[PDB]
RNA sequence: ACCAUCUGUGGGAUUAUGACUGAACGCCUCUAAGUCAGAAUCCCGCCCAGGCGGAACGAUACGGCAGCGCCGCGGAGCCUCGGUUGGCCUCGGAUAGCCGGUCCCCCGCCGGGGUCCGGUGCGGAGUGCCCUUCGUCCUGGGAAACGGGGCGCGGCCGGAG
RNA sequence: ACGUCGCUUUUUGAUCCUUCGAUGUCGGCUCUUCCUAUCAUUGUGAAGCAGAAUUCACCAAGCGUUGGAUUGUUCACCCA
RNA sequence: UGGGCCACUUUUGGUAAGCAGAACUGGCGCUGCGGGAUGAACCGAACGCCGGGUUAAGGCGCCCGAUGCCGACGCUCAUCAGACCCCAGAAAAGGUGUUGGUUGAUAUAGACAGCAGGACGGUGGCCAUGGAAGUCGGAAUCCGCUAAGGAGUGUGUAACAACUCACCUGCCGAAUCAACUAGCCCUGAAAAUGGAUGGCGCUGGAGCGUCGGGCCCAUACCCGGCCGUCGCCGGCAGUCGA
RNA sequence: GCUGGGAAGGCCCGGCGGGGAAGGUGGCUCGGGGGCCCCCGAGUGUUACAGCCCCCCCGGCAGCAGCACUCGCCGAAUCCCGGGGCCGAGGGAGCGAGACCCGUCGCCGCGCUCUCCCCCCUCGGGGGGGCCGGGCCACCCCUCCCACGGCGCGACCGCU
């Protein structure tokens, strides 16, 4: 039943602690709890990290146990882990969150307007196709 | 002694000179401890017992940090140890990977701690090891050496479980 | 909050969420818990079932009458669970006791409402999956609650209400989404604005 | 000590399928389905081969308890697979020093009736489990046929008539009288 | 007045205990997960009392000015008690998994199965959604025009915990 | 058995903390409730348990545990 | 005033005592305040009346101020669990519950466990006797066949017989066994009105061991205001606009 | 600022190599899942179609307790800015004119003027550059003493 699996090349994405926001790929498994991980290109220096933090995304990295940054850099940018964790839905999602969470007082006033619009016009379409549905009568 | 995250102290100590032998020998220690006042006071303790020297008739020519070597590099250390339990004295080898010898030694006193009831005052390292793979002997670590090794973390239990406090959704555990 | 707050009973240890509630009432709040014959007890159930046994044998020998009333309806037994935690014997206690509503099962007031969870007390998060837990509503009943059976028929007519509720609100879902694919065209610029904005991905 | 992974692996016979929602496996044979939820046990169940039809269990991060559960729920589902490929018949030999026991089958097997027991007037009246069907048999003097297909339901059948046939404020070691379960074994013997 | 006569009752979960399947521990095992039988015990029933606890229902103040109920937001007001400062009108649930949508089979034109397709750190997301108040007057482009509002009348349906 | 570790406060001691500007001090009768370290009764396991009778132990205190001669007696013994 | 009492340590009588008597220091008495739910003595800290800040001991699920930390590592399931000096309850002895540790041993020349074979001859060995042929006992402990078989580990017979094990081999393929030890838990573990980790309750912990960051308040500490006292035997007769 | 004049680390495919092993890369053998070609699992090993550790003949470059949050102790080797809260006790400080409209006063820290040129804004008012010599340090040379540390070379004394 399980997709995601803890393993060398697995990449994580950290949800919180001093490196939160970022992703990072496990090199190494330590005690059930903590994972040697090493993010290059996501500004993640190599360091011991635990598993609650982690969140596994879909992309897997092929390099050996315990290799060293130099190996690790040049599978990711072979496979372009940026790119693609950037065309994916999580991130989408992320980055929206983020920027609904920075939005001004007067961005605020524009998303009401333009919201009270569609959904007039949302609502108004819906009404015609209940009316559409409901002109049938036939047992 | 008490703990936090205890940092190795290479302590180089020796006799206060006298007419006897104005060149007492240098002896030194390993002292895993919290800080080098505590690293100090371990190292006059151990040396009490291990040769007929006193802090008084004695002095600490040297108290210096060991950094690790290779603090990247996931590695299995063995411990030996003697600690006083509630009815005797015993001696325990144990298994630990880590990336510092230090943070070994840190866990080894936890480990003590929850296994045994020991406290640090009773736990006396005596010797700490890096060991092979294939040297290794409890299972716990053993189960850790495999180039293919894979797993997933099945049961994912919500930790903000206070924010927010009150909700429509119930959590959802698989991920 | 100065709206009711309504709390589904269903799934959450019993003082878990008493603890919570009773924080809830001392602050002004208004809190109805339903459906409390779900309450879960960590611990195996016959070990609950003595436990409760116990406190049935606790009363006043001189006059019974006089002594501890043990309730016996589950939300009665998650009430007393409440006034315990609760400082019940002062005006400010009695004014928080009277903020809080328990339901066996869930009345028409309610079962038209939007119901509450707490994370922090449900046992799916705060019990590990081996450990053993009772049922309040199993536990009552075999200590004197005489309406399991008429509660659990009522239930069941309420989840099959509920059901259609929810169909007819999967059909207008699905209209609204054939409504967007119909204006499209007449709502892109407010897409765009929404989207600038991180509303609607 | 928490064991990264223990998984075990149980073959399915061809004319067997067995299906897998969530964690309640049904198993489809020649003799009918038998169906069992192991939702009480926390595993990774997965269906694996396409000729060979393996099912494996999987347990991660198990400790020394939950570990044994792995082999439990295997043995289960061969048990499941036995019942409905080739059934299980228990066959009990009642002995009697004097008395002979008078067994009577009433509706459709599903009811026994011992009624001379040690000599007595009480009847004793079982009722076996749904699916399970009992019968007297021919070709021995006094034994009993238990046919079924979930073998929890057919022992516990023949665990209620031995245990309906006891001895009380006696010397149990002189009075040998009762139903006891000579052997377990298959209907069709394949 | 046992100094006469009459009446005195059912179920459930279970204790001890005996078993089932089945590992741990390629054997065994009543136990670890899951099951079974089970008692002057326990709990309820039957029996007694009936909450500062509720229900349904009845009648509801004169032969003289005399009371009252309902309808009007009908008006004018007095006295007294204060809180609050948008709403959310709802599947059932699982957590070693979920949710949404579609083509075939059943049961009266919809639901349930099976195939297929999607999403899942839940976006068909309560970290969510709906409404969003300065008001008018010229005055155009869009949405609309199968629309909006009636403390507007009369009718139908549904809801019983 | 020789030893050894406990529990209880239904015995008798040890002490004198409370009460001497007073807590009515033995026993019996009456009457209620509680405990179990269970005598009987329900369900059980065991025996040098064939049946009967008996012995040990378990869950268990719902119900019962009597009439008299002597004695102020509680205790003691007997008759039934 | 000349009745003292309590606590750490030392210590005498006593089975012991909230008993009786000594030494040292502190305290209570004579003392309030924070904490130990509650408490003369324990822990902190001693006090004029207030404001701000910060602590002590102790805590931070709710009662009840504060962990509503995305705390860390492990241990533990109790059908009488556990939950903090004084302290308000327990022992020896057990457990194939689980964990850690020590020591030893067997093993791809095939472990261990299961299923399956064998389990012999001198010799029904010597005394012992009523009968003791391996198995009631007193002594001896050898040999050959062997792959191995003990003049025997048990069950059994009056003795035999017949089963069983030591011991060898087959099938099986990869690890396995035993003896100790100390952590939690369980047994050991029985009293009277109904009742007590303070209660509620708590089992991805609100339990136990070891640790981190925060946070909570005492009459304690710092700063400030005010009152009084004490001290400087302080200053002022110079009102000396000249 | 100090440390091991920090440890590791990043780049220069680190180049010349050596050695080693597995948590064993590729390949090969075996047994399996996909229509004689791919994936899975068990053995061999020394690099192969991944890599890891140790030694160098030596490294070089940025950075340096890192504004890529891996692991410290601090500030004569330490400064600047901002926010929140509580507070306003005291009441004749003038040696000066001989006070008189009234102690904007003591100590401490500064600015301008009683000297003059200019620069840049502003319609007289603002912002700046100084203005002549001294030392001491930094640069070059060569130059003394002392303290400390290490290394070599002796004379004496003592320990064989
Ligand atoms: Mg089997
Ligand atoms: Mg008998
Ligand atoms: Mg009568
Ligand atoms: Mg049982
Ligand atoms: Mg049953
Ligand atoms: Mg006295
Ligand atoms: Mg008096
Ligand atoms: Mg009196
Ligand atoms: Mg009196
Ligand atoms: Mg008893
Ligand atoms: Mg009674
Ligand atoms: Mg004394
Ligand atoms: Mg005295
Ligand atoms: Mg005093
Ligand atoms: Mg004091
Ligand atoms: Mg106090
Ligand atoms: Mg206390
Ligand atoms: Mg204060
Ligand atoms: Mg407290
Ligand atoms: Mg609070
Ligand atoms: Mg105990
Ligand atoms: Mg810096
Ligand atoms: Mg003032």
């Amino acid at each position: 039943v399980f997709r995601r699996f803890v393993e060398v090349g697995r990449v994580a994405y950290v949800s919180f602690g001093p490196h939160a926001g970022k992703l990072v790929a496990i090199v190494d498994v330590i005690d059930q709890n903590r994972a040697l991980v090493d993010g290059p290109c996501t500004q993640v220096r190599r360091q011991a990290m635990p598993f609650k933090c982690m969140q596994l995304t879909d992309f897997i990295l092929k390099f050996p146990h315990s290799a060293h940054q130099k190996y690790v850099r040049q599978a990711w940018q072979k496979a372009d882990i940026n790119t693609k964790w950037a065309a994916t839905r999580w991130a989408k999602k992320i980055e929206a969150r983020e920027r609904k969470a920075k939005m001004t007082d007067f961005d605020r006033f524009k998303v009401m307007k333009a919201k009270k619009m569609r959904n007039r016009i949302i609502k108004n379409e819906v009404k015609k196709l209940q009316k559409a549905a409901l002109l049938k009568a036939s047992p | 002694k008490a703990s936090g995250t205890l940092r190795e102290y290479k302590v180089v100590g020796r006799c206060l000179p006298t007419p006897k032998c104005h060149t007492p020998p240098l002896y030194r220690m390993r002292i895993f401890a919290p800080n080098h006042v505590v690293a100090k006071s371990r190292f006059w303790y151990f040396v009490s017992q291990l040769k007929k020297m006193k802090k008084s008739s004695g002095e600490i020519v040297y108290c210096g940090q060991v950094f690790e070597k290779s603090p990247l590099r996931v590695k299995n250390f063995g411990i030996w140890l003697r600690y006083d339990s509630r009815s005797g004295t015993h001696n325990m080898y144990r298994e630990y990977r880590d990336l510092t010898t230090a943070g070994a030694v840190t866990q080894c006193y936890r480990d003590m701690g929850a296994r045994h009831r020991a406290r640090a005052h009773s736990i006396q390292i005596m010797k700490v090891e890096e060991i092979a793979a294939s040297k290794c002997r409890r299972p716990a670590v053993k189960q850790f050496h495999d180039s293919k090794i894979k797993f997933p973390l099945p049961h994912r239990v919500l930790r903000r479980q206070h924010k927010p406090r009150f909700t429509t959704k119930r959590p959802n555990t698989f991920f | 909050e100065v709206q009711v707050l309504v709390l589904d009973g269903r799934g959450h240890l019993l003082g878990r969420l008493a603890a919570i509630v009773a924080k809830q009432v001392l602050l002004g709040r208004k809190v109805v818990v339903v459906r409390c014959e779900g309450i879960n007890i960590s611990g195996n159930f016959y070990r609950n079932k003595l436990k409760y046994l116990a406190f049935l044998r606790k009363r006043m020998n001189t006059n019974p009458s006089r002594g501890p009333y043990h309730f016996r309806a589950p939300s009665r037994i998650f009430w007393r669970t409440v006034r315990g935690m609760l400082p019940h014997k002062t005006k400010r206690g009695q004014a928080a006791l009277d903020r809080l509503k328990v339901f066996d099962g869930i009345p028409p007031p309610y079962d038209k409402k939007k119901r509450m969870v707490v994370p922090a007390a449900l046992k799916v998060v705060r019990l590990k999956p081996t450990r053993k837990f009772a049922y309040l509503g199993r536990l009552a009943h075999e200590v004197g609650w005489k309406y399991q059976a008429v509660t659990a028929t009522l239930e069941e007519k309420r989840k099959e209400k509920a059901k259609i509720h929810y169909r007819k609100k999967k059909q207008l879902m699905r209209l609204r989404k054939q409504a967007e694919k119909n204006v499209e065209k007449k709502i892109d610029k407010y897409t765009e604005v929404l989207k600038t904005h991180g509303l609607l991905v | 000590m928490k064991t990264i992974l223990s998984n075990q692996t149980v073959d399915i016979p061809e004319n067997v399928d067995i299906t897998l929602k969530g964690r309640t496996v049904i198993v489809k044979g020649p003799r009918g389905t038998l169906r069992r939820d192991f939702n009480h046990i926390n595993v990774e169940l997965s269906l694996l081969g396409k000729k060979k039809k393996r099912l494996r269990v999987d347990k991660w991060w198990g400790n020394r308890k939950e570990l044994a559960t792995v082999r439990t729920i295997c043995s289960h589902v061969q048990n499941m697979i036995k019942g409905v490929t080739l059934g299980f018949r228990y066959k009990m030999r009642s002995v009697y020093a004097h008395f002979p026991i008078n067994v009577v089958i009433q509706e459709n097997g599903s009811l026994v009736e011992i009624r001379n027991f040690l000599g007595e007037k009480y009847i004793r009246r079982v009722r076996m489990r749904p699916g399970v069907a009992c019968s007297v048999s021919q070709a021995q003097k006094d034994e009993l046929i238990l046919e079924g297909n979930d073998i929890e339901l057919v022992s516990n059948s023949a665990a209620l008539i031995q245990q309906a046939t006891t001895v009380k404020n006696k010397d149990i070691r002189k009075f040998l009288d009762g139903i006891y379960v000579s052997e377990k074994g298959t209907v069709q013997q394949a």
